[PDB]
């Protein structure tokens, strides 16, 4: 416990930001650190976000650790070129929380 | 590209027309649109319509006239009679199977545009009449005239020899051999805008569903784009033609006959500025009295089953809605007096 405590402040959990984390989360003491390594790659070399904003999305959205990587590289790609949402909006307005089923019908039903 | 033109262009122009409500048009148009089932009446429609109620369907031109008792003559005197065509309740977006060939060989039903029945059920066709749809290719609502069998005769005519094959292609699908080779109905491919001179004061009952923006076939279709750059003068003068169409109709239709004008845009410069201007043009140059007949009746009737956009000032208009997605139909019923 201890070492994936240390583990999340390094990773810029720590400064009470994974209240929000164990609400909704709780499994990541128990995940496998390169599945949750696997997450911040995805997000920080495949998506562009910086370190900063990667801490902010799991600050937020905790959801994206359980989430596929293919399913949530399409959701970034949704917002990015779709929708053309710039990473920071993406991350300030908590987007990556969402369904796509959800996005979809209420982008595409207002896009109409 | 003339798709992304066609809906730049309606956003300019229909988001002033219609105001607020043009975004629930625009996403309507943007989206499946809705298709009525008309019965073939050669094809046995007892058996059709029975099959057609097991899929929750309901013939909404019955489910019409039933009321047109409530709030002068009887239905089949206003509105052209034997016309059955099935749709799905509103916000049911369920889709028809296609048709197969049934009774004599004949398609069993025709699916299209239920709005597209509107402007054949306003003509009002009474037994006997002598007919003419001007500008009838591909055939829909020409199929629509012969099912009601009250054409003596029935004049198709369409500039397009191409579009003509596609009119004889359905007319040898519904309609069997011993109707459509006897001289009840003519097919003809030639300028309608010359029906003046030849065949003038002629037909009871004539349809002149102008070509147009075809605003929803615009944003869907690429190829035969009218918004496409080189079809930008062809665009422009489209008002002139429909007016000039229109003023043909009404000098072929004979006097005391009456004459339905449609289109398929939302456009007043193609509906209510086609009608005025063929009126005008015709009292000017003519000396022919051409009135407007009021369809308030008949759009009160049949606003259960489509959305009319009630500020037309002349002819009425049916605006698609994702609750009963009919595309845009412009219609207005005239009587010839001199
Ligand atoms: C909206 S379509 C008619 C649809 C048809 N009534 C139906 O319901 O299937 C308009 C037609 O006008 C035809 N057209 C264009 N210019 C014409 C002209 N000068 N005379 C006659 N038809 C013409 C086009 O070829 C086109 O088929």
């Amino acid at each position: 416990m201890r070492k994936r405590s240390s583990y999340l402040q390094k990773l810029g959990l720590g400064e009470g930001k994974l209240k929000r984390v164990l609400y909704c989360c709780p499994e990541i003491f128990t995940m496998r650190q390169q599945d949750i390594n696997d997450t911040v790659r995805l997000l920080k070399e495949k998506c562009l976000f910086t370190v900063q904003q990667v801490t902010k999305i799991l600050h937020s959205c905790p959801s994206v650790l359980r989430e596929d990587l293919g399913q949530l590289e399409y959701k970034f790609q949704y917002a990015y070129f779709r929708m053309g949402i710039k990473h920071p909006d993406i991350v300030k307005s908590e987007y990556l929380q969402y369904s796509l089923t959800k996005i979809k019908q209420r982008h595409i039903y207002l896009e109409r | 590209p003339a798709v992304r033109l066609a809906l730049q262009n309606f956003d300019m122009t229909y988001s002033v027309q219609f105001g607020d409500l043009w975004p629930s048009i625009r996403v309507s148009l943007l989206s499946e649109q809705k298709y009525g089932a008309l019965v073939n009446n050669f094809a046995a429609w007892d058996h059709v319509s029975a099959k057609l109620e097991q899929l929750s369907a309901k013939d909404f031109v019955n489910e019409a006239i039933s009321h047109w008792e409530l709030q002068p003559s009887p239905a089949s005197w206003a509105c052209s009679p034997n016309l059955r065509c099935f749709t799905f309740d509103r916000g049911d977006i369920s889709r028809f199977p296609p048709a197969r060939p049934g009774s004599l060989g004949v398609m069993e039903y025709y699916l299209m545009d239920a709005a597209s029945l509107l402007p054949v059920l306003a003509l009002g066709l009474q037994p006997g009449d002598i007919v003419l749809d001007l500008c009838a290719a591909p055939g829909g609502k020409t199929l629509a005239l012969l099912q009601t069998g009250c054409c003596r005769n029935l004049a198709a005519n369409d500039l397009s020899p191409s579009r003509i094959a596609r009119l004889q292609k359905i007319l040898h699908s519904y309609v069997p051999e011993e109707i459509r080779d006897g001289n009840q109905v003519r097919v003809t491919s030639w300028d309608g805008r010359k029906w003046g001179e030849l065949e003038g004061d002629t037909y009871d009952r004539v349809l002149v569903d102008v070509p147009c923006t075809t605003d929803r076939h615009s944003l869907h279709e690429e190829e035969n784009n009218i918004f496409k750059r080189s079809r930008k003068k062809e665009r422009q003068i489209l008002p002139v033609l429909q007016v000039q169409l229109l003023a043909a109709g009404l000098l072929a239709t004979k006097p005391g006959g009456h004459v339905v004008y449609s289109t398929c845009s939302l456009s007043h410069l193609q509906n209510e500025y086609v009608v005025q201007g063929a009126i005008e043009l015709l009292a000017n140059q003519y000396s022919i009295q051409v009135q407007v007949e009021d369809l308030t009746h008949f759009r009160r009737v049949f606003m259960d089953t489509f959305c009319f956009f009630s500020s037309c000032q002349v002819g009425e208009l049916v605006i698609p809605n994702l609750m009963a997605n009919f595309g845009p139909m412009y219609f207005c019923k005239m009587r010839r007096l001199t």
